[PDB]
């Protein structure tokens, strides 16, 4: 698939299919110069391209690994926004679905591992690069992971609601003020905390909660 | 699962040789299935012209050094069917003296029949398998388990007299090491490559001095194992370590004179100024005793596997594992004589003593050279 | 199967996410106080203004390849340095010349003096993009404690016949240009 | 009327009477913590409340529910018990 | 003395001049002696990156020459047939030498070695390797690895000395190790491991305590090589000691107010014989037994006081069963296309509740019988910093739930034609179970729609729907042939009733009208039973019936998994009656059952019975419909068989047909060239059935752990019957008596399951070693979906 | 067009060998024959031993490098004494050094500390491997009796026929016939220095070979049996102890009744027994480096 021309020959052909849109075989080029050249003047560019093309021909698992050797062995490099930028691009993408968006399913009640590493990773990104190019795109991700993971705890609260269980319903709410006090799905709550509230004879508290229902709701 | 995938092609072939003479054999005879594929030290022993062999299960039997007639056998396997008729597993090799016949057992029993019918005088239980050759002198008989421990049993009753512990490594050659009687004293060899002086009253070690460069990475190349019998010359001990060096030791001090890159766990032989030696390859050597300066080599029956040398008719003679008696000038490494006697292979060492040579097959079958 | 041209320099996700409703804080009522947040998921409020979804260039970084010996290469905001070795001297300048004298480019400035020049406009035909960028570039060549080191710098970029001062355009196609030296350079060794 | 099977809710923290009986007033928080365990449920709203919720759910036999409220000062120190054995 | 004007470097690749300059002693500046360059040379190749350093001087030019170490290009491991290339490949990487990296040459002796070492750790201790290094055009190199591997060591023997009571052949035969391989077990092998020798000295070790021997110790074990190293000795020094009986066991601690069942659990028969085993397990229950209450980290440790005198043991067990543990939260993860409900639902441990651990398995085991996860997995972690809570969280992987079939008939030679189906159990990860089926000819259309929520209710309340159409006439009505048109719809509701058995109750309708039929002994029956007196010399009649049926059903469910199960039992019972009001009236009810044992520890070889059963018959004077009869053989009752053959055969009367084509291919009582009943090979089925199988499961002996999941083989005997219990058989004394049930066929073969991509795939390749006249045999037969 | 000014002669175990060393040692040598008197073969001869001396050379100070032994200024101040030959010629400077590198400091300095450093390492690991038996010493200091038996003094000239340790038969009969035609030559007329600087594997070799004068019960006994039996100017036939084949001429001999009245027989003869036993282990433990070491000369 490879031939052995020299780096400069294959760099050239991996650009050049880069730029046509092949992932696969600019991907073969790129890891053929990556295991056969792994210093010299291409070092670093192969593996930002290798990030890039894994990232768009959909090989999540490749690109994170990827990107955790390039971030582990070149710290200081100049471009690592960019590098991390990616990871947390890579993260949400893994926390999508085909077949469920095409039927217009809410997946916030799926499993949030992902989307918590992906805002964890854009949080790094945003206070350690204030001034990168990529910040205002993860900040508005980082509002809708937020908003995201909000809605499966209240997901959680609702079903424990359904349930029956109201010491589960009371401190998935609290669990929501204390870590996404600003997302709308911590308003939903709210009425759910004070029903589990009053379910066990606990007025004292379901009129606290009533009370800032009422201070905010409005 | 498959048969035709696993094989290394590193055998010598059968050497072409112009023999000065026509060996001949005396006669034949049949002892029990014999020692098998295991890997045994089960040998004849020759005594007042009677031949004592025996078997892995035990059939041990006397023959005319003559004409192989046999005197008395017996059985030692289960003679009052404790349980079933187990195996004896004997593996001590026929020892001869003082009209009784010592043999070890992998059971970690030693017998010790009788000379003039094989009436078992007694039955001693030891340390572990008794895998050396039992060794008779001083009136004791000193054993030398696989697990590494050197016993003296009482020759009149089989009572231990004493015993001494030896270090045990954690892989090793199956076999151990034979003392030899020097002057009231045991010289031995261990699997931890330490040859060591023990005096014969009791167990107070005299000297031990490492044998083995054991220069090695993992445990395969630490393979120090001394299963040699160390020949006392004139108050010098000589002893031989697999993948170790071929070396001579004071008596008494234990200080080395020499060393040699020479390894083997064949028994060598000490004769006037020379060392006749096989080493582990099955290259058939000649050095001298005052100074390691190997006199003439010999290869032609490299990786044949072969059994320790014995001095006959003044020649030196070595079977081979496909039954092949090979005569070897002592002068030089040129072949005298060459002989099948055998369809099975030849591992334990012959015995050559009173004008008489004998061997035994893996089959058991006990052979008398002549000529 | 089916493809489209814009596949290339985008995001690979739906957009949906700039649609996500704002953050709001909660009051807290009199008498009492909301529990104390974790702050394991604030947000700072970072003011800078950037692009965003579709519109956001994920295409990595075009960084100096640095082809000729040398080291410590780097790419500014408009313009890039390259630091060379072994022994050039001044004869670096008329290589660098010759360089881009081989790409026939519309050089319009010429001080050997001064070892600068500058050009009028060059294109590039890349496949990447849907618009083909131009830019107007200057090239020096200076002494470095032994050395002379090149430098290359763009005046302005181009589309469509309307300017464009893009950080990653400009950073991209200042590597274009570095990259075209430092092969020239190698080919002429 | 509602004959389907339904699990046991467990809610809550064991009580015993004995662990009930060992907290009294003045009692720091760390003891109480220690004669009674963790409370599953504090206030999160500006008091140092620790409830201590004992629900009980076997099925369609009806629920039972025991209130255990301990009330602390800003030092941590036990200020008012207030125990409710049964459902209003 | 000379001044250095300028310094050139040649033959870097690797090493960039600025790291070569700063391994100089030189400064591009002044005074230089020729000793000075010799000190140069020697520090460049101090610095260990340069196989040949040269100096040479142009002028006032210092050209400086240097031949780095060539640059690995690929590693090539030729020969190895037992070390596979990734394993060798990682040791390699782990000596140093990787691709790109400069081969130092004066080690490449020492790398083989190391590959030799490895072979050693291997059980190859007489293999031999060499390398070969091939110069390649860009100063890189190829470095191939040529292994010579030796003739595996066997063991020659395994010794144990100092055993009485016990023979040497029993003791061993336990070890993995073996000495000798019996001729019948080809796939076995007399190969050491260390790591089974180690395996095998605890095997004896729990063997001597287990029966009786508190005493027992190992002296010492010996490993021990054949000079040519290709056999094994291995001796294992034992005291046996002498047997022990027990006196008693008195627990003590903080046994938290459970001493009553804690001291029920520690039960011993006066003067029994000592058990390491049964000690072990008396730990381990009362640790269960603790967690049970919420002690989820108890220590529980039992010591033995012996008495050598007596010979008796006392076991001491000391309890401190800690802290009552509590649920903080239960997470669930992998999960990424179920619904975070649908797991949840199925927990019966709380979150803010005190914690069981049998609720934890309770719910890990309804998870697993669930069926919509491959794997699922339960740890219960420490809150950091908590002495009294944990997080439970169960790792779960999702499987393919759903299942396709598609085909085409007979194509475009009449109009178009073609099959499809689809079936999903978690559709969307929403927990619902849908269907879709369809067909369409020009002689037949069918559809049939179905969708179940499993939670209707939080409590399991179950709501589901089911539509189906069904049609056979041709297109446009080219000639009155027998035509079958029904439809109809099911409404059904289930509720639990325990953690295992759960009850449905629904009501269907269902509109049936036949025209045209072909006059037979069965259906003429039945619609004389009805009332209706069709003619029997001609093909025109027409019949029409609406029906509403009250459906009723039980199921308890068991199983270790919804797919492939290993253990556990499952019975379905569902029935339907016709309510008062419907144009026939009859009752109908059918069992199946589905029995898993275990026979290997690790559920790899099980035993399944299956059984189905069904009965049905007419209330008044009325009979069973002919439509709602019972079929057997197939893919999914008796293997072997063709599908719907087994059972009674249809008999003709005389008659003309509705058409008469030139080419003969008419039933037997055709007008033409018969005139009087005969028999056939169509099955019509019976309402009477009967079906059992025996099949024995065993491991893919061709496959990976990574896809035993995934494929499973067995061997099957299957047994089957169905006959009409309203056969007249005072009449019609010619034929075979369809009433009679000892008409059991039977078949023996192989079967074969793979969860592919498209759901489960099917094969079997069975014999019908017993068969009766007319049935049709189909010996491999293939099949898509949830067989039974 | 471009000048070589240095390049690795050999490569060793991580070092190498430059050719301002084989160049060195080549003028060394050569002055010396000048003032010898003793005429000395072809450059690539005489290259092949300079370049074997050498390699030795270079794996010994390695070794001392990596055993972590250091010489002090002391050491130069005292091998001024005879490595300068300041006591046959009266003065310090390196104006003696008229022959070569013009009068420099550094070079010959250097060359000092590598003789010093070799020499050390040396003695250190041949005095470790020197056994001494009580027995031995008993029996030489009897034979160190009636009149001090065996008072010849010798200064002989020796050529070794190097041998692996190891060696195989072919390579057993090609050092025989070596030895042979190499003694028949000696026999014949061929002066043997000529023969020892052409024929040699022993570090003495570019020096001729010459061992100076001895005491014959200092030799390691594989000479002195034969060597009792010679005259002046004789050959040896060749012989072994383990190293390879040995030959031996014998330059000179002086012998005197003088007798020292044991007490203090018993040092002296454990002073000859540690010279022979020097002698014997430093050839052999000289050999066995040689083998193992890595090198891989270069052209």
């Amino acid at each position: 698939e490879v031939p052995d021309n020299p780096p400069n020959e294959i760099y050239a052909t991996a650009q050049q299919k880069l730029q046509d849109g092949n992932w696969r075989q600019a991907i073969t080029q790129l890891e053929a110069l990556d295991n056969r050249y792994p210093f010299g003047p291409y070092s670093q560019q192969v593996q930002l391209d290798l990030i890039y093309a894994y990232y768009k021909n959909a090989d999540l698992p490749l690109a994170q690994a990827a990107i955790d050797r390039f971030i582990r062995l070149n710290p200081t490099h100049p471009n690592i926004d960019y590098v991390m930028y990616m990871r947390g691009l890579t993260n949400m993408a893994l926390d999508d679905s085909a077949l469920q968006g095409f039927f217009g399913v809410d997946r916030s009640d799926r499993d949030p591992q992902h989307a918590r590493a992906a805002f964890s990773d854009f949080s790094k990104l945003v206070r350690g690069y204030p001034n990168s190019q990529y910040t205002t795109d993860a900040t508005k991700r980082l509002v809708f992971l937020k908003d995201r993971l909000a809605k499966y705890e209240y997901s959680v609260a609702e079903y424990y609601t359904e349930r029956g269980a109201w010491v589960a319903v009371v401190n998935r709410v609290e669990g929501m003020l204390r870590d996404y006090p600003d997302t709308q799905a911590t308003r939903d709550a709210l009425p759910l905390m004070e029903n589990a509230y009053r379910q066990m004879q606990m007025n004292a508290q379901a009129e606290k909660v009533a009370k800032i229902i009422a201070a905010n709701s409005s | 699962l498959f048969n035709s995938e696993e094989d290394v092609v590193k055998m010598s072939p059968l050497p072409t040789v112009e023999n000065q003479f026509t060996p001949t054999t005396a006669w034949s005879t049949s002892v029990g299935s014999g020692i098998g594929n295991f890997y045994s030290n089960l040998h004849p022993a020759l005594a007042d012209n009677v031949v004592y062999a025996a078997d892995r299960a035990g059939l041990v039997k006397a023959l005319n050094a003559d004409d192989g007639k046999e005197i008395w056998s017996v059985s030692l396997a289960e003679k009052d069917g404790w349980f079933s008729k187990e195996p004896a597993l004997l593996s001590g090799g026929v020892t001869v003296s003082g009209g009784h016949v010592y043999i070890g057992s992998e059971k970690a029993q030693v017998y010790a029949l009788n000379t003039s019918d094989g009436t078992v005088a007694w039955q001693t239980k030891v340390a572990g398998e008794a895998l050396s050759r039992p060794v008779v002198s001083d009136g004791l008989v000193l054993i030398h388990t696989s697990n590494g421990q050197l016993q003296a049993l009482n020759e009149a009753d089989g009572a231990v007299k004493w015993t001494v512990n030896l270090d045990m490594p954690s892989l090793s050659l199956r076999g151990e090491s034979a003392p030899t009687t020097a002057f009231g004293a045991a010289v031995v060899g261990g699997d931890n490559g330490r040859v060591s002086a023990v005096l014969m009253e009791q167990g107070q070690m005299i000297w031990q001095q490492r044998i083995s460069q054991a220069t090695g990475s993992t445990e395969i190349d630490r393979l120090s194992d001394v299963d040699t019998t160390p020949v006392v010359v004139n108050g010098v001990v000589f002893a031989l370590a697999y993948n170790g060096n071929l070396t001579a030791l004071d008596l008494r001090s234990g200080q080395i004179m020499w060393k040699r890159e020479l390894g083997s766990v064949n028994d060598f032989i000490v004769d006037g100024n020379r060392i006749y030696l096989v080493d582990q390859n099955d290259r058939v050597m000649a050095l001298t005793i005052d100074g390691g300066v190997t006199l003439w080599t010999q290869s032609d029956l490299l990786h044949r596997l072969l059994t320790s040398p014995v001095l006959y008719n003044g020649n030196l003679v070595v079977g081979d594992s496909e039954g092949y008696l090979h005569w070897i000038n002592v002068e030089d490494g040129r072949f005298v004589a060459q002989q099948k006697v055998d369809s099975s292979g030849f591992q334990t060492e012959p015995v050559a003593a009173d004008g008489k040579l004998l061997i035994q097959a893996k089959d058991g079958t006990v052979y008398s050279i002549t000529r | 199967c089916s493809s489209d041209s814009r596949y290339k320099r985008q995001v690979s996700g739906d957009e949906a996410y700039l649609e996500a409703a704002p953050l709001a804080e909660l009051h807290a009522p009199a008498g009492m106080i909301l529990p104390v947040t974790s702050g394991d998921y604030a947000i700072p409020v970072t003011n800078g203004s950037g692009a965003v979804g579709k519109a956001l260039d994920i295409r990595p970084p075009a960084q100096p390849l640095a082809l000729v010996s040398g080291a410590r290469t780097q790419f500014t905001g408009d313009t890039a340095s390259l630091l060379v070795e072994n022994g050039r001297g001044n004869t670096l300048w008329p290589q660098v010349v010759s360089v881009l004298q081989a790409k026939n480019y519309t050089i319009t400035q010429r001080d050997d003096a001064g070892q600068t020049l500058t050009t009028d406009w060059v294109q590039w035909n890349r496949l990447d993009e849907d618009e083909q960028y131009r830019g107007r570039y200057q090239i020096s060549v200076k002494p470095q404690g032994y050395q002379q080191a090149v430098t290359v710098k763009l005046l302005n970029l181009e589309q469509a016949g309307k300017p464009v001062a893009d950080a990653a355009s400009m950073q991209r196609y200042s590597t274009e240009m570095m990259n075209v030296i430092s092969a020239g350079l190698d080919k002429s060794a | 009327e509602r004959v389907v099977y339904r699990p046991d809710i467990n809610q809550g923290n064991y009580l015993t009477a004995n662990d009930v009986s060992k907290i009294r007033v003045g009692m720091t928080q760390q003891q109480v913590a220690y004669a009674l365990g963790t409370p599953l449920m504090s206030d999160p709203f500006g008091t140092n409340t620790w409830f201590y919720v004992f629900r009980q759910q076997p099925g369609h036999e009806g629920v039972t529910q025991q209130t255990l409220t301990l009330t602390f000062n800003s030092s941590g120190v036990l200020t008012n018990i207030d125990n409710k054995p049964a459902l209003s | 003395g000379f001044v250095v004007k300028d310094i050139h470097f040649e033959g870097l690749q690797r090493v960039a001049v600025g790291a070569a300059l700063l391994s100089m002693p030189v400064r591009t500046g002044d005074t230089v002696n020729d000793e000075d360059i010799s000190n140069t040379i020697r520090a460049l190749f101090a610095t260990g990156n340069f196989e040949d350093v040269r100096v040479l001087r142009d002028g006032d030019t210092l050209l400086v020459q240097v031949k780095e170490r060539p640059t690995i290009a690929s590693i090539t491991f030729s020969g190895n047939k037992s070390v596979k290339d990734d394993m060798l490949k990682q040791n390699l990487e782990a000596s140093g030498v990787r691709v790109g990296e400069s081969l130092d040459r004066t080690t490449i002796a020492d790398i083989e070695k190391g590959l030799e070492d490895f072979y050693y750790s291997v059980g190859k201790y007489s293999a031999s390797v060499k390398a070969v290094v091939t110069p390649l055009p860009r100063n890189r190199v190829d470095l191939k690895l040529v292994f010579q591997e030796g003739v595996s060591a066997e063991i020659q023997q395994i010794n144990i000395v100092g055993n009485h009571a016990f023979t040497t052949d029993e003791l061993i035969s336990h070890f993995q190790l073996r000495d000798e391989v019996p001729w019948w077990n080809v796939v076995g092998d007399r190969k050491y491991q260390k790591q089974k020798l180690a395996g095998d000295l605890e095997t004896l070790r729990s063997y001597y305590l287990d029966r009786g021997y508190a005493r027992f110790n190992i002296d010492s074990t010996q490993v021990s090589l054949t000079p040519d190293k290709k056999g094994i000795y291995v001796t294992v020094n034992i005291t046996e000691g002498d047997q022990y009986k027990l006196s008693g066991v008195e627990v003590s601690g903080n046994l938290a107010g459970h001493s009553a069942e804690i001291e029920q659990l520690t039960k011993i028969e006066p003067g029994e014989l000592y058990n390491g085993t049964k000690v072990t397990k008396m730990e381990d229950d009362i640790k269960k037994l603790l967690g049970r209450y919420g002690y989820a980290y108890p220590r529980v440790q039992s010591m033995p006081e012996i008495n050598d005198a007596d010979k008796t043991v006392k076991l001491r067990v000391n309890v401190d069963a800690g802290n009552r543990f509590y649920v903080r939260k239960i997470r669930f993860e992998g999960n990424d296309t179920s619904k975070d409900a649908v797991l949840r639902r199925e927990m019966r441990q709380m979150e803010g509740a005190w914690l069981g651990s049998d609720l934890v398995d309770q719910g890990k085991e309804r998870l697993n019988r669930l069926g919509f996860f491959e794997t699922v997995d339960t740890d219960t972690q420490r809150v950091p910093g908590s002495p009294d809570q944990v997080d439970v969280v169960y790792k779960v992987k999702e499987r393919n739930t759903g299942s396709f079939n598609f085909g085409i008939g007979y194509g475009t030679e009449s109009g178009v034609s073609f099959q499809a189906g689809v079936q999903q159990d978690n559709w969307l990860g929403t927990g619902y179970a849908v269907g879709i089926n369809g067909t369409k000819n020009d002689y037949q259309t069918y559809a049939e729609l179905s969708v179940t929520n499993p939670y209707f209710t939080v409590d399991g309340v179950s709501l589901g729907g089911r539509l189906f159409y069904n049609d056979f006439q041709a297109d446009d009505a080219d000639l009155s042939d027998y035509t079958n048109k029904s439809y109809g719809t099911d409404v059904t509701l289930g509720f639990p009733i325990n953690e295992y058995n759960s009850l449905r109750a629904g009501l269907g309708y269902v509109h049936n009208s036949l025209s045209n039929m072909q006059p037979q002994v069965a259906m003429w029956r039945y619609l004389y039973s009805m009332g209706e007196h069709p003619s029997t010399s001609d093909q025109d009649n027409s019949f029409k019936t609406d029906d509403f049926t009250f459906n009723y059903g039980w199921t308890y469910n068991k199983l270790d998994r919804g797919y492939f199960p290993t253990d556990g039992s499952r019975v379905n019972l569902t029935g339907k009656v016709t309510i008062p009001g419907s144009d026939n009236e009859y009752y109908k009810v059918t069992l199946d059952t589905a029995t898993y044992v275990p026979i290997d520890d690790d559920h790899k070889w099980v035993v399944l019975g299956r059984t189905r059963w069904g009965y049905g018959d007419g209330l008044g004077g009325k009979e069973m419909p002919f439509y709602e009869n019972f079929y057997a053989g197939g893919s999914s009752t008796v293997r072997g068989f063709q599908s719907n053959t087994i059972g009674p055969k249809a008999v003709y009367f005389p008659h003309q047909a509705s058409n008469y084509d030139p080419d003969y291919d008419y039933e037997c009582a055709t007008q033409d060239g018969a005139k009087d009943l005969c028999k056939s090979d169509d099955a019509v089925g019976g309402n009477a059935m009967a079906v059992a199988s025996l099949e024995f499961i065993t491991p893919t002996p061709f496959i990976s752990d990574k896809y035993a999941n995934s494929v499973r083989t067995s061997f099957f005997w299957d047994m089957g019957t169905v006959w009409d219990t309203n056969w007249d058989s005072s009449q019609y004394s010619g034929y075979p008596d369809y009433s009679d049930p000892s008409n059991i066929r039977m078949s023996a073969g192989i079967a074969l399951q793979w969860m592919s991509p498209l759901g489960p795939l099917v094969f079997s390749y069975a014999q019908p070693f017993k068969k009766y006249d007319g049935d049709k045999a189909e010996q491999f037969q293939f099949n898509i979906g949830k067989t039974w | 067009a471009p000048q070589v000014v240095d390049k690795v002669a050999a490569v060793v175990n991580n070092g190498v060998v430059l050719e301002s060393d084989v160049d060195g040692l080549m003028q060394s040598v050569k002055l010396n024959a000048a003032q010898a008197r003793q005429q000395l073969p072809d450059d690539a001869t005489l290259r092949h031993q300079i370049m074997e001396r050498l390699i030795m050379d270079q794996i010994i100070l390695q070794m001392g490098q990596k055993m972590g032994v250091k010489i002090s200024d002391e050491q130069l101040d005292q091998a001024i004494a005879n490595i300068a030959k300041q006591n046959n010629m009266t003065l310090d400077q390196m104006r003696s050094r008229l022959a070569y590198d013009g009068l420099n400091y550094n070079t010959y300095r250097n060359q000092i500390r590598k003789e010093m450093i070799i020499s050390e390492v040396r003695n250190n690991e041949v005095r470790r491997r020197i056994t001494i038996l009580p027995q031995e010493v008993e029996s030489l200091a009897q034979q160190v009796g009636n009149q001090n038996d065996a008072s010849t003094e010798l200064n002989l000239s020796h050529i070794l026929i190097p041998l692996p340790e190891n060696p195989t038969s072919d390579q057993v009969n090609e050092a025989e016939s070596q030895a042979r035609a190499i003694v028949d030559q000696a026999r014949n007329g061929a002066d043997f220095g000529k023969l020892a600087i052409a024929h040699s594997a022993d570090q003495q070799a570019l020096n001729g070979g010459q061992m100076g004068w001895g005491r014959i019960q200092e030799l390691p006994g594989i000479f002195a049996q034969a060597l009792s039996t010679a005259k002046k100017g004789d050959i040896v036939g060749p012989i072994r102890s383990g190293v390879g084949f040995h030959i031996l001429k014998v330059n000179d001999l002086r012998g005197e009744s003088k007798n020292i009245s044991d007490a203090a027989q018993k040092d002296r003869a454990y002073r000859m027994l540690m010279n022979r036993k020097f002698s014997e282990e430093a050839a052999s433990w000289m050999q066995e480096q040689r083998a193992s070491a890595y090198v891989k000369i270069l052209s």
